RNA sequence: AGUAGAAACAAGGGCCCUG
């Protein structure tokens, strides 16, 4: 209104000039963002010292003017000043005040109609509040706490986005006539954009807070911390109040934020698609693309399709990997050797071919790597680290809390090394049968040995008989263990070693970009191997709800 | 009866008391004599008299690099390095990794240098502007090198970091430059010189090592190849695990762990570790950028032909460097009623009118001196090359030979700048020693010295680093953080989160104990409710502020709504640290209240931009100087203010400039004209405007497009 | 069918992407034509307009428009289902024989 | 990031961006070209259009 | 196309990339740094010695292949012609640490903490300013009492301190905090001794002939002895003081988990054993004068002003019996005074006045600083009366870190909890009470033998620890308490039988002793830190007597 | 509108929900129910002789 | 006078202003 046409008169008087002129003719827009830097430059050494020395004056604060004058604000109210007409040197129509005006403000001021919009401003935070008021506090009591380091998420969200992804939705949502063309994923995520616009739609408000407080929405704060106990981001908002070193206030807080049940979920339906493409001989790959574009899933209210949330997601899991190989969904260095986790942290090495005989002389050909390389490994409730040495597993230490893990991660860490006799000459009860190719699909001896294992308990056994044994040296009686997985014995095992305290999980922040075979095997720039689809449960039947399988 | 509290470290340990000795309690205390000094002992350190003469400059050039001599007294520090065993050591350290590795990281480097915009180095320290030779900060020497430019020449269209580097170049090869001031041009040497010009600064905000007095400020024309050397030694350095200067805390406490549990479980039996506690000393002052020079020409062998010649820049700028002598010395009479005071550039003429020990160690250095400045040729400064000297230091805790396995001895360990741990192992005391003397040999070979003083040693697990003492368990210090436990200085709101926050901080990571960070709320609650002079109500303080809160207390009925900064009391503690008080309290406020805080529509809020708070009146913007009111660098103000307009004007066009950085292929004035027509129309359509009205815009429109485009 | 979620339709429990042409009285924006919306060729001659008469075109009309900031393109409400993904993987799969 | 493939694979198909990619490695070409040469290609499909 | 090449076109100028670089035409396909002519004659002359081309070195980088036989011969050789020492401590062991030698060091804070007196009234709510209770105090007639004499045991300048006191009480009559510029109050404030300028374009070889001017020859510090009195401040600092609640603290919030109920008890436990000492009220002195200073410096400077040095506190709670909700009470040391707080510039100097009161004649040694006056008789019966007066002055990073003195209260608690907490972990049940009560700490010598109590009394000393490191802090002890770890850590390397070495235990014991200087504190902990290893030598080796 | 625990109740209804599509009216996992059944009273013992 | 350190202050700008 007379507004715009007093924008209009300005625009006029400042291209009379001559330098904003050239300055406003020359280049595109984008040079706007570098102007708002050689402007408005001031900072502090210590704004805590500045701010005593300042909060001490008359007058510290700047405010507008017409705002007061329009909001009838006085001056010298009860014989205490407020603010006094001047000009700021920087702003030049802002006028000097003092604190106590504020609270005039907030107690003789204008009021607005409403202001519950507040509550979804924040909603992170109001979320917080009231998953805090939904527990039920227990006794505290004192003891030391195996905390491990790792990387984790301390924020509850909810479709958990990218950047690119964010920065058009704000857009969207409160500047729509400065909108950019129509990205694919707002005409995807349409009722979403329509939600989130209902409501701040004909409001008075501050826009760019909103904005931040909408990145805020859907970051999920990544942080490496100690951790003790459950992994769930509603605990780690909280841990400060949970435990320390020394000290534990017991809590039960199981039946909140229902997270973890769509990553299990997601799960299930990427081990059914991998079966079902599995089921295929020569096409698996484009059967199991169809079938995840094919696909969609219902996240609370709003249907998602799959590939997109997998593409959002980091869950490590055999499953997930592959599909997100399939779609050139760039992932982590993580591996996968069955149910177990790993992960390198230094050394090297190649391919190598070797054979075993399988019952009387039956050649297979099996691969190793030929050099030295360490690794981190993580089973339930236990973990590991150890190092390889030419087909050989050169040294293990352990830092678990249960015998039956600590024994299957040693078996599991054998294999991955072919280390011991077997690989050398295989038992007589495996036969060419159990050997490969339920249907002709060929299986290296690795994952053999690893099902012969699975089978039977004695099979473990024999494995980790297959390990040196010696007698406990004294002093290292508290450093060794037995075949049941004993901390002491007369008689431990070879080149071991334990302790209490879990492992602290290594970091790195990389990505890469990897590939798979017809056979679903990924590589990565290198012969090894990252997934499969024999380290996954074979099947298993379940009912999917909320979910569109529309596909033959 | 005599006290001693020393006397507790008998009967208890040492790691669970050492926070008790850190004065951070109390207030930190705070030239031309240290930076002689300093220039004495880089020259001095070089072992070597060897010299050449600059054709540019024609000046002495000591070279230190493959020339050793005056070997005696080797313990001491030296400064001369020998090319070929740095190349082994880097292609021990590559080998180890892996092939494809220098390649790889450069790569991931020039990903980043081509898209970078050069607006970028407004972010920073304080950089020292070639014109009025001070130092600003970064954004008004890059407006003004930018102005001078295109004062000179023409308008710099360029918007990436490449272009502007070779706009640097060709402004070294000029014959005559302009630049604005209450408008002198200078020529070709002495804008060189004032280019390589380097300037001191006497900040060292952090206590840490007392001998840290003061830090460098280059110009602005060695930023972005300094920030490209600085990218590549990142890339590189992230995927070493010996090295623990990116991260911060529990990495590298993990790091050490894990470290610790190879150790242990890698020796046999007939073999016992040792730890160093290890402090370098004249870091800055024996790195030299020769070595770094062939180093990034030795790495940048298989990659493109461009990175080449870009990393290529900054060694030799610091190889022919000049640095900044400050406020000269100070005359005066007996009494000292009088006095006199001289620049440097003057101490070259009453040299005799000073002490014996200026006498003596000004004269030497009156050959390399120049105006105010002394060209030295080599060395390095604090603060410029940190990630850099930690690869070169990291490539010796890989080395091997023969002859520790023959022995069956090896070291690891981990290093940071200037700050080093290491693990040595063998079978016998006299193997140690011998480990230990080869290590420190590979070291001195590079320039990289040892502390004979501040390093000790001990058996495996007692050592420290960076401020943490390790053993069995871990101490956090938790006096380090100490200072953190006071009011920013920012706002109201804010300071009382992020307090909170902090705490919370200090509770997961370093072990705070809880009736510590209770009594630590408290304290800086009060140290709030102090600084703002703000009180409570129920409290019988006076002033400004209590009194009118006293006044229109009236009118409310829960105070437990109300807010620290409105005379509100405190509804906080542990299991509510990760929630603002503005949350705690919105369902007990005053409607009236509640209304009139979170107004939008405030005469004092501003933004700030982590920012984890709320937004209310309280987050007000403090008051401006004024000092700079009396001196004239107003001139100066002009453009800032014309930038300021011109930004302003076109955000009231468009809302969203700041949340989403503008683009396209239009001008400034194309895009403002075209909405303002659009919004025109859209209002005349439906909403409550004339034809009149219209044409009058429109008309006032399109003169103005014809004055914008007749002016030039 | 719901109001919140104006483009989908559940038909035996299977889901049904509706697009984007029209916007009956419950869609209340731009948002539901922008899949009736394409890019063309720029012709001056067109008439500019807002993003609210946006509606009042007809089927296969051009018109030019501003678009996000410092940017002006021509439209054209004309749709194309087509992707890219297959017109890509087919091309290429005809290249490896 | 971390590689002008990723970027490219971000508003590209990865068909396209091997394809450039092995185009490039052939000629030995500096492999900030990548883009270019995929646009092109991709071009070039979505003009057979079948 | 157009679609396609429009988003593409978005998000390229997104990225920044929409250049010529990535969408180059067919000629400007060769992008290259453009090597001018300077920067390669300066390359070019920066190469090490053997080569001088840069060609060269690239030469010889791009193709360097690992000799490890000629690196080991450097290797070796350069190990030979080193000789580095190593030492273990067990055989060279430390000598005592060698303290200067010279006068005493005296009294250096500003304020009066043992020798020092102070009048009391009731606390009203409604005059609780400074200006108002210096009042209060002055009507009563005490104040006024005061007539010092014109011969002082001991000082300097005494005239000019007795016209400034009279003038202070004639301003607090006109009830104007303020002050004239006499000559007396110029000669104590500096107003005129600062130096004048003089340019040396108005300078000659003749005008330095007349009046010297040579460079200022700068006298540093110089050495001082062990102090005497140190022991006694310690031990009265830890005593009762009559009264509580010195320092100001604020309120506890409510709780709902054992956890914040145990944490507050602990806090309560603690806040209520410390506030009843005697370094709590020289804290809340030093708090609340430094405040009242602060502020006057920023509203009055150019203005000479008067400031009380005062306190707030509650007298002790005795049983229901007798008159209960005890009151609280106004305790006043002593005046001070500011002179022209023109702070430009951080690390300025403001000098202030102190005239403080007391009953207990003074030391040479000691109170060298100061200059007493005898003023005349007070009760309690009557007793003689003292006026010590001085000079010094302030900053304002030393105001704003004296004002926040409170985080003494923070470490001493987070000491004592982890002790507590450690105690109770190794058990698994909760063993605070006890660890309080029963844990004894080693505190001193007495007659020899060594003395005990539980920390629950030992907190003091980590208390008056704490704060003395916020009162002496200076370069000086920054110094000495960053070189002192080497000693504890070779010490509990002594304790667990750790092989401790070391390659120049010599040149630390050097660094130490060189900065110890006229600072009190490092002298009591340097002799301290003697006595700890003379004392553990009967229990511990590397350390020689 | 008005509620204590609303999250538990809904997190609830979604299981049985879940449960009837099973055809089993059963519910494994025990948050939820633990929890609003131990409201009413749920705390540890500690015995006479250990006092 | 004094402060503190290994140099700086003990007001500075134009009769008027200012941290």
């Amino acid at each position: 209104m007379s507004l715009l046409l007093t924008i209009a008169k300005e625009y006029k008087r400042l291209c009379q000039d001559a330098k904003a002129a050239q300055m406003m003719t020359v280049g595109t827009v984008s040079n706007y963002t570098t102007f708002k830097k050689w402007t408005t430059s001031r900072k502090e050494k210590n704004p805590s010292l500045r701010m005593r020395w300042a909060m001490s004056s008359k007058f510290p604060i700047i405010a507008n003017k017409r705002m007061l004058e329009e909001a009838q604000i006085p001056k010298e109210h009860n014989n205490v000043a407020l603010w006094e007409d001047t000009e700021d040197v920087s702003k030049r129509d802002h006028v000097l005040a003092s604190a106590s005006c504020i609270n005039y403000w907030n107690f003789c001021g204008p009021c607005v109609n409403n202001s519950e919009v507040i509550k979804e401003v924040y909603k992170s935070r109001f979320g917080r509040l009231e998953r805090r008021k939904e527990i039920m506090w227990k006794e505290l009591r004192f003891t030391l706490v195996d905390r491990q380091r790792r990387r984790v998420d301390t924020q509850p969200v909810e479709q958990r986005l990218r950047t690119g992804e964010i920065k058009d939705l704000q857009m969207w949502t409160l500047f729509e006539d400065e909108a950019p063309l129509a990205s694919k994923f707002i005409l995807d995520n349409y009722g979403l954009v329509k939600e989130m616009r209902s409501k701040f739609a004909n409001k008075p408000l501050n826009k760019e807070v909103v904005a931040h407080m909408l990145e805020k929405q859907f970051n999920p704060e990544s942080r490496f911390l100690p951790v003790f106990g459950a992994i769930r981001p509603e605990r780690m908002e909280l841990i400060h109040a949970l435990g320390g070193e020394t000290w534990i206030q017991e809590a039960n807080t199981a039946g909140i934020s229902n997270v973890d049940q769509r990553k299990n979920d997601i799960r299930a339906v990427c081990r059914k698609v991998c079966l079902a493409a599995n089921a295929s001989i020569m096409n698996a790959k484009s059967k199991l693309v169809e079938y995840i574009k094919s696909t969609s899933m219902r996240i609370g209210e709003t249907e998602r399709k799959l590939e997109e949330l997998i593409l959002e997601t980091d869950d490590v899991s055999p499953e997930v990997t592959l599909c997100k190989s399939a779609l050139g969904g760039q992932l982590g260095k993580t591996l996968s050797f069955g149910p177990m986790l790993l992960k390198k942290i230094s050394g090297s090495g190649v391919k190598v071919k070797d054979t075993v005989y399988i019952q009387g002389v039956r050649a297979v050909q099996f691969e190793y790597w030929s050099e030295q390389e360490e690794f981190y490994g993580e089973y339930k409730s236990a973990t590991a680290l150890f190092s390889r040495k030419e087909r050989s597993l050169e040294w293990i230490t352990i830092g678990g809390g249960i015998n039956e893990d600590r024994k299957r991660l040693l078996a599991m860490c054998m294999i991955f090394c072919r280390d011991g006799d077997y690989f050398k000459d295989a038992p007589a009860t495996i036969t060419m049968a159990d050997l490969s190719t339920k249907l002709g699909r060929e299986i290296p001896y690795q994952y053999v040995m690893m099902n012969w294992i699975q089978k039977s308990e004695d099979n473990l056994e024999a494995l980790l008989y297959s390990r040196g044994i010696v007698e406990t040296n004294p002093g290292k009686m508290g450093s060794s263990m037995g075949i049941d997985g004993s901390k002491r014995a007369i008689k431990s095992l070879r080149a071991v070693t334990i302790q209490s305290g879990k492992i602290d999980m290594p970091e790195s922040k990389e990505k890469i970009h990897l590939e798979l075979s017809d056979n679903l095997e990924a590589f990565d720039s290198s012969g090894r191997i990252v997934a499969t689809i024999l380290d996954l449960p074979s099947d298993k039947k379940v009912t999917f709800q909320d979910v569109s399988f529309q596909h033959p | 009866m005599e006290i001693n509290p020393y006397l507790m470290f008998l009967n208890n340990d040492v790691t669970s008391l050492i926070s008790t000795t850190y004065p951070y309690t109390g207030p930190p205390p705070m030239s031309t004599k240290y930076t002689l000094e300093t220039i004495k002992r880089t020259y001095d350190y070089s072992r070597t008299s060897v010299e050449k003469t600059s054709k540019v400059f024609n000046i002495p050039r000591r070279k230190f690099c493959n020339c050793l001599e005056d070997k005696d007294e080797l313990v001491k520090p030296t400064g001369n390095v020998d090319i070929s065993s740095l190349l082994g050591l880097a292609e021990m350290m590559e080998k180890r990794m892996g092939e494809g590795f220098f390649k790889h990281c450069v790569m991931e480097a020039e990903t980043e240098i081509l898209k970078m915009h050069f607006s970028r180095l407004t972010e920073g320290r304080q950089t020292y502007d070639w014109t009025s030779e001070r130092n600003m900060p970064a954004a008004t020497a890059l407006q003004l090198t930018v102005d001078a430019i295109k004062e000179t020449e023409g308008p710099f269209k360029g918007t990436t970091m490449l272009e502007y580097c070779n706009k640097m170049i060709e402004m070294l090869d000029w014959k005559e430059i302009k630049f604005k001031k209450v408008i002198d041009s200078i020529k070709h040497d002495e804008f060189l010189i004032r280019a390589l010009t380097i300037n001191t600064m006497a900040k060292d905000g952090e206590r840490g090592k007392l001998q840290r007095r003061a830090i460098a400020t280059p110009g602005m024309i060695v930023r972005p190849f300094s920030k490209i050397v600085e990218t590549v030694a990142q890339k590189i350095c992230e995927k070493l695990k010996e090295s623990g200067l990116p991260v911060g805390g529990n990495e590298k406490k993990a790091k050490l762990k894990t470290t610790v549990t190879s150790l242990n479980a890698r020796m046999n039996s007939d073999q016992f570790a040792v730890n160093i506690t290890g402090d370098n000393s004249k870091w800055n002052e024996c790195q030299q950028p020769e070595a770094y020079l062939a180093l990034l020409a030795y790495i940048t062998k298989d990659s493109s032909d461009l990175m080449k010649d870009l990393c290529s820049v900054a060694p030799v700028l610091f190889c022919n460097k000049f640095v900044k002598l400050g406020q000269g010395i100070r005359l005066s009479n007996k009494r000292k009623t009088k006095e006199v005071i001289i620049k440097a550039e003057k101490m070259g003429k009453y040299k005799n009118l000073m002490r014996e020990e200026y006498k003596n160690l000004f004269e030497p250095l009156e050959k390399y001196i120049q105006k105010d400045v002394c060209f030295l040729p080599g060395g390095m400064l604090m603060g410029m090359f940190n990630m850099l000297s930690t690869v070169l230091g990291v490539s010796t805790l890989c080395y091997m030979d023969e002859e520790l396995k023959a022995k069956g001895c090896f070291w690891t360990g981990l290093q940071s700048s200037d700050d080093f741990v290491l693990f040595a192992v063998a079978s016998n005391w006299s193997n140690i020693h011998w480990t230990i003397r080869r290590f420190n040999a590979v070291c001195k070979l590079i320039g990289i010295n040892m502390s004979l003083e501040k390093s000790y040693g001990s058996l495996p697990e007692l050592f420290e680093f960076t401020s943490m003492f390790f053993d069995g368990e871990f101490v956090s210090n938790l006096a380090m953080e100490l200072p953190a436990f006071t009011t920013a200085g920012v706002n109201e709101g804010v300071d009382f989160t992020a307090a909170m926050s902090i705490i919370k901080t200090n509770m997961i990571n370093n072990s705070l104990s809880p009736s510590t960070a209770l009594m630590a709320l408290r304290i800086c609650l009060q140290e709030f409710r102090a600084t703002y002079r703000v009180h409570p109500w129920d409290s019988r303080v006076k002033g400004g502020r209590m009194k009118i809160i006293n006044e229109f207390i009236k009118t409310i009925e829960n105070k437990d709504g109300l807010l620290i900064a409105d005379g509100g009391k405190l509804m906080n503690n542990i299991s509510t640290l990760h929630i603002p008080e503005e949350v705690l309290k919105f369902e007990k406020m005053d409607e009236q209240y509640r209304n009139r805080v979170f107004n939008p529509k405030n005469p004092f809020t501003n933004f700030d931009k982590e920012n984890e708070a709320v937004v209310s009146t309280h987050s007000f913007r403090t008051r401006a100087n004024r000092t700079l009111l009396n001196t004239d660098m107003r001139a100066m103000m002009a453009e800032e203010k014309r930038y300021q307009m011109v930004c302003d004007m076109f955000k009231s066009v468009f809302e969203s400039a700041d949340i989403n950085p503008p683009i396209g292929a239009m001008s400034i004035g194309e895009a403002i004209e075209e909405k303002l027509l659009e919004r025109a129309k859209m209002k005349r359509d439906i909403g409550a405007i004339e034809d009149s009205e219209y044409e009058e815009i429109k008309d006032i429109i399109r003169d103005a497009k014809k004055a914008r485009l007749e002016s030039r | 069918w719901s109001k919140a979620d104006s483009s989908k339709i559940y038909c035996h429990g299977i889901a049904i992407r509706v697009p984007l042409v029209v916007g009956d009285e419950h869609m209340d924006t731009s948002l539901a034509l922008l899949e009736g919306f394409s890019v063309c060729e720029n012709d001056p001659r067109a008439p500019m307009v807002t993003r609210q008469d946006l509606i009042d075109v007809g089927f296969g009309q051009k018109v030019r428009l501003f678009v996000g900031q410092g940017s002006v393109r021509t439209f054209k409400r004309t749709a194309s289902q087509r992707a890219a993904s297959s017109d890509v993987n087919k091309n290429v799969k005809k290249i490896k024989m | 990031s971390k590689t002008f493939a990723e970027i490219a694979e971000a508003f590209l198909e990865p068909e396209a961006v091997r394809i450039a990619k092995e185009a490039v490695e052939e000629y030995g070409d500096h492999e900030r070209k990548i883009i270019q040469i995929g646009i092109h290609f991709q071009v070039c499909c979505m003009f057979c259009d079948e | 196309i157009f679609s396609f090449l429009a988003t593409a076109a978005d998000f390229l100028r997104k990225e920044n990339m929409f250049n010529e670089i990535f969408l180059p035409d067919n000629e400007e396909t060769i992008i290259e740094m453009k090597k001018g002519k300077t920067f390669l004659e300066l390359r070019d002359e920066s190469v090490p010695l053997p080569f001088q081309t840069y060609e060269q070195m690239k030469d010889y980088c791009e193709k360097f292949k690992g000799n490890p036989r000629e690196l080991a011969s450097k290797v070796s050789q350069m190990q030979s012609n080193i000789k580095l020492p190593i030492k273990h401590y067990e055989q060279n062991k430390f000598r005592q640490i060698r303290l200067p030698k010279g006068p005493m060091a005296p009294y250096t804070h500003k304020f009066l903490m043992e020798e020092a007196w102070m009048f009391t009234k009731i606390s009203d709510p409604e005059r609780s300013r400074a200006g108002e209770i210096l009042i209060d105090f002055f009507k009563k007639g005490n104040l006024s009492a005061i007539r010092p004499k014109d011969k002082p045991l001991q000082g300097k300048y005494p005239i000019h301190y007795k016209n400034l006191w009279n003038q202070i009480k004639a301003a607090i009559a006109d009830r104007t905090m303020v002050i004239n510029e006499n000559d007396h109050s110029e000669f104590l404030g500096g107003i005129g001794r600062a130096s004048k300028k003089i340019p040396e374009i108005s300078l000659t070889q003749d005008v330095i002939t007349t009046e010297g001017l040579k460079q200022s020859e700068n006298k540093l510090p110089e050495p001082r002895s062990f102090p005497r009195w140190f022991n006694a401040e310690w031990m009265w600092a830890i005593k009762d003081s009559d009264l509580t609640g010195w320092v100001p603290m604020a309120e506890y919030p409510p709780a709902d988990n054992e956890l914040e109920d145990y944490a507050e008890h602990l806090n309560k436990t603690m806040e209520g054993v410390l506030q009843g000492t005697n370094c709590a009220r020289e804290m809340g002195k030093c708090i609340l004068t430094v405040g009242a200073l602060m502020t006057e410096c920023r509203l009055f400077p150019g203005k000479i002003k008067v400031v009380p040095i005062y306190a707030r506190s509650k007298e002790r709670k005795s049983m229901q019996e007798g008159l209960p909700v005890p009151s609280e009470m106004d305790c006043l040391f002593g005046i001070c005074v500011k002179s022209k707080s023109h702070l430009n510039k951080d690390d300025g100097m403001y000098t202030i006045i102190t005239f403080e009161f007391s009953i207990r004649e003074p030391n040479l040694e000691k109170h060298q600083k100061y200059t007493v006056f005898e003023a005349g008789h007070t009760t309690v019966r009557e007793v003689p009366l003292y006026l010590y007066c001085r000079t010094t002055a302030l900053s304002k990073i030393k105001n704003d870190w004296l004002s926040k003195a409170r985080r003494c209260f923070i470490t001493t608690m987070d000491t004592v909890e982890t002790i507590c907490l450690r105690e109770s972990a190794k058990a698994e049940e909760n063993l605070v009470e006890k660890t309080l009560n029963e844990k004894q700490m080693w505190i001193g010598k007495k007659n020899g033998e060594l003395i005990a109590q539980p920390l629950r009394e030992a907190l003091r000393v980590q208390l008056v620890q704490q704060f003395y490191f916020c009162i002496y802090n200076d370069s000086q002890l920054e110094g000495f308490c960053n070189e002192q770890k080497k000693i504890l850590m070779a010490l509990e390397g002594d304790k667990k039988n750790k092989s401790s070495f070391g390659f120049n235990p010599e040149g630390l014991l050097e660094k130490i002793e060189e900065c110890l200087i006229n600072n009190p504190m490092c002298l009591f902990m340097a002799q301290r830190l003697n006595e700890l290893v003379i004392e553990a030598s009967k229990r511990g080796a590397k350390f020689f007597k």
